């Protein structure tokens, strides 16, 4: 609505609605999550796999003086 | 409302057959409905041939034509410096938009002769065959000319790497904006260019005006304009800039294209005529200013890349007589890997003298005719058989000195780098070794200094010229370090 | 030969080209109106075929379609130099283009000083408006009617898509 | 919606549709048509008359006649239902095999995605054929154009490319016959079947065949890239794709574009060439990348027009190209499929600054040897290599190793190869000439690297001998 | 080695955010609109910038 | 009277005019347009609009606005105070140090002065340079083009000219930089300015620069043309002066004319052109001349596209000239400067009679020997050598003697050359290469005929050049 900022009310109510559903805001639903489920592992390509909500250690160590 | 607005008369071909809007103020850029914009070019009366920035696949006819009202700018600033735009200088980054919200024609005008100052400039490029052989000063236009990326375009960023030492420097004159007209260059190209750039952080001081392969033909065309605009900016506000177009071979394609496609002809080589004056109002605009311009410059380097090294090419032929030089570079030779891979003899800088760096020059200078003659006899004599110890000396040594205009890409350098190298083969030093030894030795000797004889470096930085002290010191280093360099 | 008169509207000539010149000579004479109204009168006059429908069939001889269409007929009060450009039109084909120029033309006398601004829906609607003062507000307020979302839209009128059009 | 048939001038139709001009690029199916003929908006003359395209044919075009808006671009079937099967431009079994249905049809104007948008940086697409990566690294998302020697197997060698990458890699593949020969595309076709990179049984082939032969108006022949771009991109991003589009040949574009420009009252360039030529070529190029997710990359027969490259078609077409290829008759005759002659086999963004060096310089050994070798063969051919040392020998020996060793056997044609092929990753692909350039298998046998794609089962097949 | 788990989450919160933006922003403007009309003052609000217009740009 | 501007296709601008129309190429200027506009009336279109033609460029423009007829062509400032100065077309100082205050005011126009008003046969006007006067000797007063692929030296060469000769020569000269670099024209300015010749302290100077840059609209650089040419025909006759016509580049002018041609909406030509090139360039080239009144001898410099010549605009313009100087694009490539193609620079003007047999006929052989010379050149070139005649190994050795002997390095231009080789009185030419044609230099080098001066020196280069 155009006195103009009833148009973001217009849009902002449904953001009330939709961050105030679940999510936050969703009814993106399923499809957005296939797509989702394909970067996010697609992302772990790239980027390796693991502690990605832990954090990751290592090692040290040598061959020989060639 | 659509108070004064206007309807597409017609529509084909991206040409929009303008009804209405009148009044439109010359060379205004209007909008169309479809958001774009367009610019009304041709005030038929009946109508206005509009020259469609964006394209014809969007439209539909009678659409509403709402004057932009406005001229023909370009957003000017400095925030740029930092950042890629398209043409009309908004982003294509996606980092959302430039600080610079200034606009400013890109209608202008090449200044007159007094405004302008001439060169007495040196202008580094870190290419030392470049700097050496073809002296830059700022200011200049000046062709550079290859085929097909054949490192051409590499070259422009060992310069603008060369002028992060200004930039990251303080350079009160060298301090070499970079402009970086990428025309036609496929976003890819590009993409990966900056990528690149934005690496060299050289991105910072850096503009880059986008018309990669994917434009509508005016947005191209216009790119340069946008930078010309630009350009001036920093010239004029006594800051330096360097242009890059790269390259108005294809400005003009999609120009002339643009005049075919306005069923304008052209002339010769099926492009228009005045294609001269468009790149010559383009870049006569680069300059190098008077002091009231803060006596700025803006450098151009347009590159255009030959034709199958043809040139006779009669926009070739204008560019070439519009630039003070050409840098052409042997593409065979690059191809034989020899990157650099000049065709000095065809690399001019006519000028030569106003364009040089007497550190340089000092050895540089008398090289160059020194290698004129070198290079004269590997293209003279040329046969199996040996003249004399001499000429010989001057092939192998000549052939030594080859591998220093080299440089391994993307690997400029400050002036006494370069020099000092130089002085090793001038001076006597380095006929003795080979190519393979050259590169090699550089690698080493660099690495002494640089360890070493900062000192000299010191000195010869200081002076931004060397002394024969500095050079006594040299002397020995050469020699010393030449012996190091092999045993 | 004259010189240049053009009642408000005016117009860009061609196919107007003629009104132009009406524009000048119905003006100068100041049949200017005693034409004008002819024009409205010729239209219908005009639209049905007969010996009109003559010229397209091609083979009906300009000549002599002249001397029919216009000679009994557009000549039956549509004459002073109002037949002469009929039989002008007639030439020079542009009578089934001569809608147009009355279209053009039309606005003139009254309509001659037209009211322009585009404007929602049935937008402007051709009348006569003083620069200087405001005409606009009053016309709307007559009138609570027209279409404006099927009719011009909210769009333009106020944007509705315009939130949208941000992204 | 509808258009009239105001004006047949050909297939430039001039239709008035009334009801509103829709966009440029806007499909329309004309009614009254038998031959289901569409039409392309393709400018909106005014008078609410559009000039259209035929991209069928005509006849019984009854002035007036209605023409309808598919109120957009032509749609035709994206989706992965259209692996193994054949369709004609507009989208259509001419596999005859019925419905090459998908899930997802697309109008198929869909163009130049945003720089950014891409992985700006691109990679590789491993092919395996050592040779081929070797010589032309060839990347996702890249274009590669395919000059070559006609009908040696260019197609043979096509289907193993296929069968190595688009099966061991996730590379799907279309074939875009582009004014192709229909005829050469049946020939094809039942090569492609007969190969087995084609399957019918299941239709799970890697690729899904877009015909917009000969028999097309240029509009369609035209367009049958965009079409076929469609589907790329949707296999690209959609299935992430590692999609391999084979554009055979993209000279037919050129040429169909080219034709119509004239008429279309555009000034068609230098040399004919339709004024936009860059810009026809550009916006189609830009379609061809590793995005993010998925890569088109395009495998483009290149016919080599006028055998002129300078001409400003190829000029423009050296823009779109990243590495380049030219199929060799005269290492063919060395019996060596791949007749690949490598020196040809480039992308510009050869350097070892960009091609790194080992590869670069392996490489760079290897073209000057063999060339050096080759310097030889004139020198040899006079002196023989008696006369000449034995890292002449060596070399000689070596590059007869390593031309052996290009070759690798082919499944296909066991007719040229004499036997089922391989495959060959990098990493042992360099180091096999790398290998055979320590000399390490002294010169024990050298005919083991013929038609073997590993350069191991040469060594192996040497010993077998010795 | 580390940071390439973190930048999966922001990466990941940022691509999110934006799959949640354009469909919250998709869904709700293709819901709610219609009702604006019947405010005939959403044309009065044309009409209103209309006569500050029309006094306001003379 | 008035018109408003109808359409703008670009500059070209059309202006329906309300009422009256003033003959064709009435100077209008328009009303608004401060931006001093000049439209030059081009045509009558027809129901009093004509097509005018803006020599400034358009942004801005309101469709609608008026213009006012200035109600003559251009006039423009005449007289000496146009010496040391930069003006443009409308003589405005480029100096920038404010106006070029004359008396005399001018229509750019003028016409060709009548033939017998003119001097009928002129006599040679030497041109110092050796190889120059030699094969080319010029006429007091004369017409020469400088065909020469422009800024290779090329202009280099010119200002080198003017150098030797325009400081030689006292009378005064005109100057016209158009279209060209701007740049260029800038340090030249210094470098006048400097020279003091361009006298910093006389209004004047003995020569007025005119200028009619790249980066201009057309009629701007158009059009600098005539005004030049009013200028100089004002020194010449009025100051009965022997002027020197300096003109960088008509071609850069006939491809002005070329580019409007079309857009002028008449047909541009083959190869684009003005198909007018020639009515215009005849009108023109005959408003120039050296009447008796003075004489202009006018170098024009000639940027000849792609150096073809063949391209018919420069196979019209050897009808203007009776002096061309072909450059060698060779020549110049072997960095040969002189780097001329001499059997295509020429004069009729060379003579047995005013040039003297010797000289002539030293040329003759020369001519010669070299057309010969270059005939095989080719032939030879991939045919090697010998199982031939060594006589023209003679020949060719001696050709290329003479080769050398034409070049000269650009003397002052150290800048370029860093080389200094003089100037060649003329005798000092003539017998330099009768010497040569004596051959008695031959056993000694080739590089010491090259870019010198006085044979004498040449030879005490020859050798010296022995080591």
């Amino acid at each position: 609505l155009d006195p103009v900022q009833k148009l973001f009310v217009d849009k902002i109510r449904e953001y009330r609605t939709k961050r105030q559903t679940s999510g936050g805001p969703v009814d993106a639903g399923p499809e957005y999550q296939q797509d989702l489920d394909r970067e996010l592992f697609k992302l772990k390509q790239m980027y390796g796999k693991a502690d990605m909500n832990t954090f990751p250690n290592f090692t040290f160590e040598d061959p020989k003086f060639e | 409302d659509l108070e004064e607005t206007g309807r597409v008369l017609s529509i084909g071909d991206g040409i929009a057959r303008v009804h209405g809007l009148r009044n439109v103020q010359a060379e205004e850029m209007v909008e169309f409905s479809s958001g774009l914009k367009g610019m009304s070019l041709n005030l038929e009366p009946d109508n206005v041939g509009v020259v469609v920035f964006g394209n014809d696949k969007l439209i539909k006819e009678g659409d509403i034509v709402k004057r932009t009202g406005a001229i023909v700018d370009v957003p000017v600033g400095e925030e740029l410096l930092g950042r890629v735009v398209d043409a009309l200088g908004n982003a294509i980054d996606g980092k959302g938009p430039i600080g610079s919200k200034a606009r400013r024609r890109v209608g202008l005008k090449a200044p007159g002769i007094i405004p302008r100052i001439s060169v007495r400039e040196p202008m580094q490029t870190g290419i030392k065959a470049v700097d050496s052989l073809v002296p830059i000063g700022r200011g200049q236009r000046e062709l550079i000319i290859g085929d097909r990326q054949t490192g051409k375009t590499s070259i422009a960023i060992d310069t603008i790497i060369n002028q992060k030492r200004f930039n990251d420097g303080t350079d009160e004159k060298k301090k070499l904006y970079c402009i970086y007209v990428a025309i036609g260059q496929k976003r890819s190209t590009v993409a990966q260019l900056v990528k690149r750039l934005t690496d060299a952080d050289a991105m910072k001081y850096t503009i880059v005006v986008s018309a990669t392969a994917s434009d509508a033909a005016p947005l191209q065309y216009l790119a340069p304009y946008s930078g010309c605009s630009m350009g001036e900016y920093f010239r004029d506000n006594g800051k330096h800039a360097l242009i890059i177009y790269d390259d108005l071979s294809k400005q003009a394609v999609a120009y002339r294209q643009m005049s075919l496609l306005l069923r304008r002809p052209p002339g010769r080589e099926a492009y228009p005529g005045d294609v001269f004056y468009l790149h010559s109002r383009l870049l006569e605009r680069a300059a190098k200013m008077n002091d009231a311009f803060g006596g700025g410059s803006l450098t151009a380097l347009p590159v255009i890349e030959t034709q199958a090294g043809d040139v006779s090419a009669y926009i070739p032929t204008n560019v070439i007589s519009i630039t003070d030089g050409q840098i052409f570079l042997e593409t065979e030779l690059f191809y034989k890997g020899i990157r650099p891979a000049i065709n000095v003899g065809l690399s001019v800088s006519r000028v030569g003298s106003a364009a040089q760096t007497r550190a340089m020059k000092q050895v540089a200078g008398t090289m160059k005719l020194e290698l004129a003659q070198y290079r004269e006899v590997a293209a003279f004599a040329q046969f199996g058989s040996d003249l004399d110890a001499a000429t010989q000396q001057l092939l192998s040594r000549g052939v030594r000195l080859t591998e220093l205009l080299k440089q391994g890409q993307y690997s400029p350098m400050a002036i006494e780098e370069q020099v000092a190298v130089i002085y090793a083969g001038v001076r006597g030093y380095l006929d003795k070794l080979e190519p393979s030894k050259i590169t090699k030795f550089e690698n080493a000797f660099l690495s002494h200094v640089i360890s070493q004889h900062q000192a000299l470096l010191g000195k010869i930085r200081t002076d931004g010229k060397i002394s024969e002290e500095s050079d006594a010191k040299l002397k020995e280093i050469v020699t010393n370090f030449l012996a190091g360099f092999e045993a | 030969f004259a010189k240049l008169v053009r009642p408000p509207v005016q117009i860009y000539g061609i196919e107007g080209r003629y009104a132009t010149a009406l524009y000048s000579a119905a003006s100068k004479q100041n049949k200017l109106e005693q034409v004008e109204k002819e024009l409205l009168r010729v239209g219908q006059i005009l639209k049905e075929p007969k010996m009109a429908a003559s010229l397209l069939n091609p083979y009906v001889k300009r000549s002599v379609k002249v001397k029919s269409l216009s000679d009994m007929t557009a000549k039956e009060k549509f004459s002073p130099l109002t037949s002469n450009l009929i039989n002008l039109l007639a030439e020079n084909g542009r009578l089934t283009n001569t809608p147009a120029v009355i279209s053009a033309f039309s606005t003139m006398m009254s309509v001659h000083r037209g009211e322009v601004p585009c404007t929602v829906t049935t937008a402007s609607a051709l009348d006569e408006t003083t620069l200087t003062e405001l005409k606009t507000v009053l016309k709307s307020f007559l009138s609570k009617g027209q279409v404006l979302k099927l009719e011009v839209k909210i769009d333009p009128s106020i944007m509705g898509g315009m939130i949208v059009r941000i992204g | 919606t509808t258009g009239r048939i105001v004006a047949v001038i050909g297939a430039v139709v001039d239709v008035q549709f009334d009801e509103g001009l829709p966009p440029i690029l806007n499909a329309l199916e004309v009614q009254g048509r038998e031959t289901r003929l569409v039409l392309e908006v393709a400018q909106h003359l005014g008078e609410s008359t559009v000039r259209t395209i035929a991209m069928d044919g005509t006849e019984g075009l009854v002035r007036g006649q209605k023409v309808l808006d598919s109120g957009a671009p032509i749609r035709i079937p994206v989706g992965p239902e259209t692996l193994g099967r054949i369709m004609n431009v507009i989208g259509e079994p001419i596999d005859e095999r019925g419905p090459i249905k998908t899930k997802q049809f697309a109008a198929i104007h869909a163009e130049a995605p945003e720089f950014v948008e891409m992985s700006v940086e691109q990679e590789i697409l491993v092919t395996g054929i050592k040779v081929v990566d070797l010589l032309a690294p060839y990347a996702k998302g890249g274009k590669i154009g395919l000059f070559g020697g006609a009908g040696v197997g260019k197609t043979v060698l096509i289907m193993e490319l296929i069968n190595n990458v688009a099966k061991a890699h996730g590379g799907y593949s279309v074939f875009a016959g582009v004014g192709e020969r229909t005829r050469e595309g049946n020939d094809l076709y039942h090569e492609m079947i007969e190969s087995g990179v084609i399957n019918l049984k299941d239709a799970t082939s890697k690729v899904a065949l877009v015909y917009g032969q000969m028999n097309e108006p240029p509009g369609a022949r035209a367009r049958v890239a965009l079409t076929g771009l469609t589907v790329a991109e949707y296999f690209r991003d959609q299935e992430g794709q590692d999609v391999l589009l084979f554009i055979d040949n993209i000279f037919r574009f050129t040429q169909a574009g080219s034709e119509v420009s004239a008429l279309l009252g555009r000034i068609p360039s230098a040399v004919g060439y339709q004024p936009t030529l860059a810009t026809d070529m550009g916006t189609m190029q830009e379609r061809i990348t590793t995005t993010k997710k998925g890569s088109i990359t395009s495998v483009q027969a290149i016919y080599v027009p006028a055998d002129d490259l300078t001409d400003p078609a190829p000029a423009t077409t050296f823009a779109h190209l990243d590495a380049t290829t030219v199929l060799s008759r005269a290492i063919a005759e060395l019996g060596i499929y791949p007749a690949v002659d490598p020196l040809d086999s480039t992308s510009r963004i050869m350097d070892p600054n960009i091609v790194g060096s080992e590869h670069y310089d392996v490489a760079r050994g290897v073209q000057k040897i063999l060339q050096d070798y080759k310097s030889l063969q004139d020198i040899i051919a006079i002196l023989g290599m008696d006369e000449l040392s034995e890292e002449d020998k060596l070399t000689v020996s070596r590059a007869r190793k390593i031309q052996r060793f290009l070759s690798q056997p082919f499944q296909v044609a066991e007719v040229f190869t004499g036997h089922l092929g391989k495959l060959v990753p990098l990493k042992e692909t360099i180091k096999g000439f790398q290998q055979i350039l320590a000399g390490e298998y002294d010169h024990l046998p050298e005919q083991a690297f013929y038609m073997v794609g590993p350069i191991e089962e040469a060594v192996a097949k040497a010993d077998k001998l010795a | 080695e580390v940071k390439n788990r973190l930048d999966y989450h922001i990466s990941v919160q940022n691509m999110m955010r934006q799959k949640e933006q354009e469909h919250m922003i998709n869904w709700v403007e293709k819901r709610v609109v219609q009702s604006i009309s019947a405010q005939q003052e959403k044309e009065t609000i044309a009409k209103c910038i209309a006569d500050l217009k029309l006094l306001s740009k003379k």
